[PDB]
């Protein structure tokens, strides 16, 4: 199917949010991104630069898929909105909610 | 040493729940302020770190806020180590009118079919319903209510209104309430429709509501995605909500 890839990551935040006992990411911060269009760059332009976090592995690597383009830590082309540092776990609960939105609406890139 | 932010202040636009926070540079590269803010009777504190003069987000109305900032110093500012300022603080809580108990009770909500919302609540003279969500340029009032006294509410059209937090108050005249949630999760959805034998099929109820986003139950009990293999039943799934209500079964 053509959604697929947008079940998984979902799934995914869906797990590392239920399933964070302590902090996620040792309660690290990171850039918070404009929920819109070209947002899967920014999003892996924001969360890259926490090195350290396995829990963040995989949802990392399936972003990476999402993006045209490879994405290195400290760089920022998608990313305008940076002018503000969020806790990861609000992050990804940031995002995955908006993902659930796209799905709703039938968007899968 | 730094100072700490001035006039750190908690707005209220009047927007029943989401509020601002302000602050004016403090006094003597790019500065940073952490905030740090939470509702009183949360052991946690919500943290973010800014270059701005104001954050927003949505609070509980029904309890007290409390907030702390501190300018921040970057070690390139320094050129030394990383400089930081004393907490400056500030609360702001709304001037509790009437005595609670007073304040309806009850309160229910559901959002039809993704289509129509509906709220209900048994009082404790009348009440009024206030609602908002981005987008609004202020809070609106019912119009269609449900009459009993004022006990229910019955919602126009709310347009882009899903995935984002929504806000209600139900003032009266005495203890107003407050209530937030999201739409998306309050879905009960329209029961499935033209059931057939062939494994058996079934299909989408009438709604907005496309098909990705349904769960389906099956007694005749089971769970399942797809709609194959009799009664069956709905809800919407967690891959458009977090929560949700079952639909009301079909027919045999
Ligand atoms: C009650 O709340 C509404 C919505 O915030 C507000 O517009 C109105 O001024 C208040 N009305 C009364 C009677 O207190
Ligand atoms: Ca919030």
């Amino acid at each position: 199917p053509p959604s697929t890839a947008l079940r998984e990551l979902i799934e995914e935040l869906v797990n590392i949010t239920q399933n964070q006992k302590a902090p996620l990411c040792n309660g690290s911060m990171v850039w918070s991104i404009n929920l819109t269009a070209g947002m899967y760059c920014a999003a892996l332009e924001s969360l890259i630069n926490v090195s350290g976090c396995s829990a963040i592995e995989k949802t990392q690597r399936m972003l990476s898929g999402f993006c045209p383009h490879k994405v290195s830590a400290g760089q920022f082309s998608s990313l305008h909105v940076r002018d503000t540092k969020i806790e990861v776990a609000q992050f990804v609960k940031d995002l995955l909610l908006h993902l659930k939105k796209l799905f709703r609406e039938g968007r899968f890139n | 040493k730094v100072n700490p932010p001035q006039d750190f202040e908690i707005v209220d636009p009047g927007y029943l729940g989401y509020l601002y926070l302000q602050w004016q540079p403090p006094l003597s590269c790019t500065v940073e302020y952490e905030l740090k803010y939470r509702n009183i009777g949360s052991e946690t504190w919500k943290t973010i770190i800014t270059k701005n003069l104001h954050y927003k987000d949505g609070f509980d109305l029904n309890k007290g806020i409390e907030a702390k900032i501190h300018t921040l110093l970057p070690w390139q500012c320094t050129n030394g180590s990383e400089v930081q300022s004393s907490w400056a603080e500030t609360t702001y809580w709304i001037s509790p009118q009437g005595i609670p108990e007073t304040k309806v009770q009850d309160m229910d909500c559901v959002y039809y079919n993704w289509q129509y919302l509906l709220c209900s609540w048994k009082p404790g003279t009348n009440y009024n319903l206030f609602y908002w969500y981005e987008g609004l340029d202020h809070a609106l009032q019912c119009v269609d209510y449900i009459k009993a006294q004022n006990i229910g509410c019955r919602f126009p059209y709310l347009e882009a209104s899903d995935y984002k937090d929504f806000y209600i108050c139900v003032n009266g005249s005495i203890r107003s309430s407050y209530f937030t949630f999201q739409l998306q999760n309050i879905v009960k959805p329209l029961p499935p429709v033209y059931l057939t034998f062939t494994k058996l099929k079934w299909s989408i109820p009438l709604g907005p509501i496309p098909a990705r986003c349904f769960d389906y139950e099956i007694e005749i009990t089971a769970t399942v995605e797809n709609e194959t293999y009799f009664v069956v039943r709905s809800k919407v799934n967690i891959y458009c909500s977090d929560d949700g209500i079952w639909s009301e079964w079909s027919d045999k």
